[PDB]
């Protein structure tokens, strides 16, 4: 992270313990269940390529799932490199933006320069979006698979549906889907309620 | 809360996670055995009204008792009111504050923050509290079988 | 959780593990019981936008109620767009959807400032209060106190399912039980509720 050191330095923060340890209780606690990317989005906020390297690397375990990020964050800085040319303290290639062949002190110019090339965040994007790849992976459960049972309350259906649509995806569809898949008697109501119903009407409705 | 800066200035800092915790917990714990009074006086230490009523407003269940409480509030507040009337003008120090002011129901924070730490200060926060002390002696007194 | 007791610029502190942690744990545990509400608005104190969906989108379970969440923001956005056709912020930026932690701060700490922290935790706390109301689980219609009930826990089911309904006395007055109905019939109205709880004791 940046901090302002004595008159005004610039310099790079630690990441606290405290983070880093309830990143690594998130990731062990909770798989990869959808819910990491935003804990881990908020706990990166503001964090340097080396900082989310550092973060990524302490996570133990999980294969190559890693190495699926490193495919991703690789395709990505080849994507770099074809849109970042030597254009008309240096421009950053793909893997600089990675961390992997910049210095910490680039990456510090970089992010604090004017104007910002944000490094940083432009990284964080590409991991994120490696991790939502992962998350999509590792569902256990179609949303197909997702049918309201003859005794189940609706609302326990629609926590259920709403769960794994958010794994499944990271729109009509879903909620033609989420009325389609409830049981006779409720859809029925939901039929009978006509378009344009909001969730929170719908959940009222079998109430 | 206010808290002491790093230059001993007075700054209005967040209610800590543990602080919020520990509230809760009591009352839960503790239900209204007369230790809940003490508690409540060293986890409010430099309470804005805002504070307070985060308090007050956090406790789940026990809702007979936190009427109570609303109601001898509202009380202390009107008593307040006849006792201190509000007295245009503003060249750097605020406005009187009101029963309601004090309660937190109708002052912002920044209002309460201004009061809190003025020179000299008028103490609002301090203020409530003694009200809300005041309606929790009751609520332990009638609790005593 | 933003303070701008640094140096050059701004510090938005990166929200508190601590805090991020209780509120997961809050909404796990107490299920949508009314004190979630002001747990969650002294939680996200002075909280930026982005701090905000950090706390809502950590939410690990209840989909369906976040979901209604996420309708009554995408209502309370589309409103303020309608109101206020515009940098100046947009629905989707009081959201943090659309505007970048820069901004925010820009906006917020604006002379004169833009709140738009407490502009979106204001919606997200309307978004809650429909969630609470949906997920109370009794009407006051059906509080009554029994006939071997002590006054003091009908009072505190009467007043939770209040609570609840996020109106009179008189409704508790008169679903209480004849004995103690007719001494609080004698107290009149302006008995306090101390007085009625010593009453029937």
């Amino acid at each position: 992270p940046i901090v302002q050191n004595l008159q005004g330095q610039m310099v790079h923060q630690a990441i606290s313990p405290r983070t880093l340890n309830a990143w690594v209780k998130v990731v062990e606690e909770k798989a990869f269940s959808p819910e990491v990317i935003p804990m881990f989005s908020c706990l990166s906020e503001g964090a340097t390529p080396q900082d989310l390297n550092e973060m990524l690397n302490t996570v133990g375990g999980h294969q190559a799932a890693m190495q699926m990020l490193k495919e991703t964050i690789n395709e990505e800085a080849a994507e770099w490199d074809r849109l970042h040319p030597v254009h008309a303290m240096r421009e950053p290639r793909g893997s600089d933006i990675a961390g992997t062949t910049s210095t910490l002190q680039e990456q510090i110019g970089w992010m604090t320069h004017n104007p910002p090339i944000p490094v940083g965040e432009i990284y964080k994007r590409w991991i994120i979006l490696g991790l939502n790849k992962i998350v999509r992976m590792y569902s256990p459960t179609s949303i197909l698979d997702i049918r309201q049972g003859p005794k189940e309350p609706f609302r326990d259906y629609v926590d259920r549906f709403y769960k794994t649509l958010r794994a499944e995806q990271a729109n009509a569809a879903t909620e033609t889907l989420l009325v389609q898949n409830a049981n006779p008697d409720c859809k029925t109501i939901l039929k009978a309620l006509g378009p344009g119903a909001t969730l929170e009407e719908m959940m009222t409705a079998c109430q | 809360p206010i808290v002491q800066n790093l230059q001993g200035q007075m700054v209005h800092q967040c209610i800590s996670p543990r602080t919020l915790n520990a509230w809760v917990k009591v009352v839960e714990e503790k239900a209204f055995s007369p230790e809940v009074i003490p508690m409540f006086s060293e986890l409010s230490e430099g309470a804005t009204p805002q504070d307070l009523n985060t308090m007050l407003n956090t406790v789940g269940g026990h809702q007979a008792a936190m009427q109570m409480l609303k109601e001898t509030i509202n009380e202390e507040a009107a008593e307040w009111d006849r006792l201190h009337p509000v007295h245009p003008i503003a060249p750097g120090q605020m406005r009187e504050p009101r029963g309601s002011d004090i309660a937190g129901t109708t002052s912002t924070l920044q209002e309460q923050i201004g009061w809190m730490t003025h020179n000299p200060p008028i103490p609002v926060g301090e203020i409530y509290k003694r009200w809300i002390i005041l309606g929790l002696n009751k609520i332990v007194r009638m609790y005593s079988k």
